[PDB]
RNA sequence: GGGCCACGGAAACCGCGCGCGGUGAUCAAUGAGCCGCGUUCGCUCCCGUGGCCCACAA
RNA sequence: GAGCGCGGUUU
């Protein structure tokens, strides 16, 4: 798996992952595609970062983990990009996502913060 | 999968008791990083986006150069090999333009035809074709794979067909018509798509690297030496007696060829190498491989680019 | 873009799988570049720890 | 006289295209539409200015 | 100046 990719997701944790950015759009505050989403980090109103597991040329996303280190902001790795696109609302995928404001997902995003802590 | 460029040539021995004093010049792997990039070519990977002009224009300001060219250009949405010459290294596009390209390009149909069909009418294009006017040669053709309407093949042609043109001429033999979707350049004389290909990301980094890490690895291999821009050219081997000379504009005599290909034909464009392998210069034949061979004074080749700076090898004369 | 190439053999296919290696596919085409390169200092930071510099 | 090398042989605006910034879309989020700013290298003949040589390779 | 390699108007 690429090289961007800096550690290990279980199905449970990206499943997770998913949830959040799903109820965080309907209930809460959003940003999809890289350009948003890398917007959103160096603004720091970026409260979790999604990245996809499969994108194509790296370099569109490569950039996102160390920004985001840098900023001290969390991350995570869902498997696929097309359904990291349908669960944000848009028929064609998605490189990378922020939420931005939790909504009801509120809890289950400081979970997700904790276990990617452990992660790193 | 063959051009004229790949045709191996014999080296013709004139003097066997010529021998290269290690002292003088400076081979390609013996250059300091900055000699090296003053003289130096890339295989650029064009991205899709830029015209080739911007392309270059981009890396003089970025790798503060004063100078720099591409050879045969390629069109904003094209991307692959995209030969870019450096600083004094410049002027050896001329030697590049003429050379060969391969592409690969997707066809779309605008109409349903048998996948053996296509396969058949493109076969037919190889050969010599005429495209709005002029005559040009495409050397081979060959269809990887066929999804419905896509049509995916490689093509080898000369220098100036406009591989636009010929999709479209493929479309009306078809009848249905048809339209280029996407190209990339895989080819273009001695550049091809290997390890030195190199994309504008990886170059900047390098660059990067080196002028703010101290490390000169990786930039070193971003840059090839000018003499790759010439390794499809015939070339003559001259002793190190007359490599000064040379760059002074003189024109190279017989008594001075060391070694030569065969092949070498009165008009030809040759490339004039020291035993090292350094590039002296390009110049035009005035005598034919065996001539050359055979005699024993007379003007061998008329000296017209001289690229080798006067101070790498001795005034012998 | 639909044009992608085999990494192992070089191969030029429109499918993921290398039809001659079996290997995975990637986009032939390179990345897009930005003179401003924006996020430059980041992907080399990134790029650094791939290289092991 | 000849050869080689260097510099020169125009400039400002518009459109297209592309890049960035902004916004961020009823199958282009690997970025639509709109807005603002940017933006196209050089080569070969000849002519001028200047510089280095005149070297059948010892 | 004349060619080979982005379309339209200005002295
Ligand atoms: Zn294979």
């Amino acid at each position: 798996k690429p090289s961007y990719v800096k550690f290990e997701v279980p199905k449970e944790l990206a499943e997770k992952a998913l949830q959040a950015v799903e109820i965080a759009r309907d209930t809460g505050k959003i940003r999809k595609g890289t350009n948003e989403t890398t917007k959103a980090v160096e603004r720091g109103q970026a409260k979790l970062v999604i990245i996809a597991e499969d994108v194509d040329p790296e370099e569109i996303v490569a950039h996102l983990p160390p920004l985001c280190e840098e900023k001290e902001i969390p991350y995570i790795y869902v498997p696929s990009k097309k359904e990291l696109g349908a669960a944000a609302g848009i028929e064609v995928a998605a490189a990378s996502v922020a939420i931005i404001e939790p909504g009801k997902a509120r809890d289950l995003v400081e979970e997700i913060a904790m276990k990617v802590k452990e992660l790193m | 999968r063959i051009l004229p460029a790949d045709i191996k040539r014999e080296v013709l021995i004139k003097d066997e008791n010529a021998e290269t004093n290690p002292d003088w010049g400076f081979p390609p792997e013996k250059r300091p990083i900055e000699m090296h990039i003053q003289f130096g070519v890339i295989n650029l990977d064009k991205p899709p986006g830029p015209t080739s002009h911007e392309v270059v224009a981009w890396i003089k300001k970025i790798l503060n150069l004063e100078k720099a060219g591409h050879g045969g250009t390629l069109d904003p949405k094209v991307s692959g090999v995209l030969p870019v010459a450096l600083e004094k290294a410049t002027r050896v596009v001329q030697a590049l333009l003429p050379a060969g390209k391969e592409y690969v390009a997707l066809m779309h149909l605008h109409g349903d035809v048998p996948e053996d069909k296509i396969i058949q009418v493109m076969k037919e294009f190889e050969g010599e074709i005429i495209q709005r006017l002029r005559t040009r040669k495409v050397y081979y053709i060959e269809v990887l794979e066929i999804e419905g309407r896509d049509v995916l093949f490689r093509v080898g042609v000369e220098a100036g067909t406009y591989i636009r043109s010929l999709i479209h001429h493929i479309g009306l033999a078809l009848g249905v018509g048809a339209h280029m979707s996407e190209l990339r350049r895989t080819r273009s004389g001695p550049f091809k798509e290997d390890e030195t290909l190199i994309t504008l990301h990886d170059l900047v980094d390098y660059y990067y690297f080196w002028k703010e890490d101290g490390i000169e690895e990786y930039f070193r291999k971003a840059i090839q030496p000018m003499e790759k821009a010439v390794e499809h050219l015939p070339k003559v081997w001259i002793k190190d007696s007359a490599v000064a000379a040379v760059t002074h504009g003189a024109d190279l005599a017989v008594p001075g060829i060391a070694k030569l290909h065969a092949g070498i034909k009165r008009g030809d464009l040759v490339a004039i190498m020291t035993l090292k392998d350094e590039l002296v210069a390009l110049g035009k034949a005035m005598m034919t491989s065996q001539e050359m061979l055979e005699k024993t004074k007379g003007i061998a080749v008329d000296v017209e680019k001289v690229f080798m700076p006067r101070d790498w090898y001795p005034k012998l004369w | 873009f639909r044009i992608r190439k085999c990494p192992k053999c070089g191969r030029y296919t429109l499918k993921e799988v290398c039809p001659v290696c079996g290997e995975k596919t990637k986009v032939a085409h390179p990345p897009r570049f930005s003179p401003e390169d924006p996020y430059g200092e980041y992907r080399r930071r990134w790029k650094r720890e791939v290289l092991g510099i």
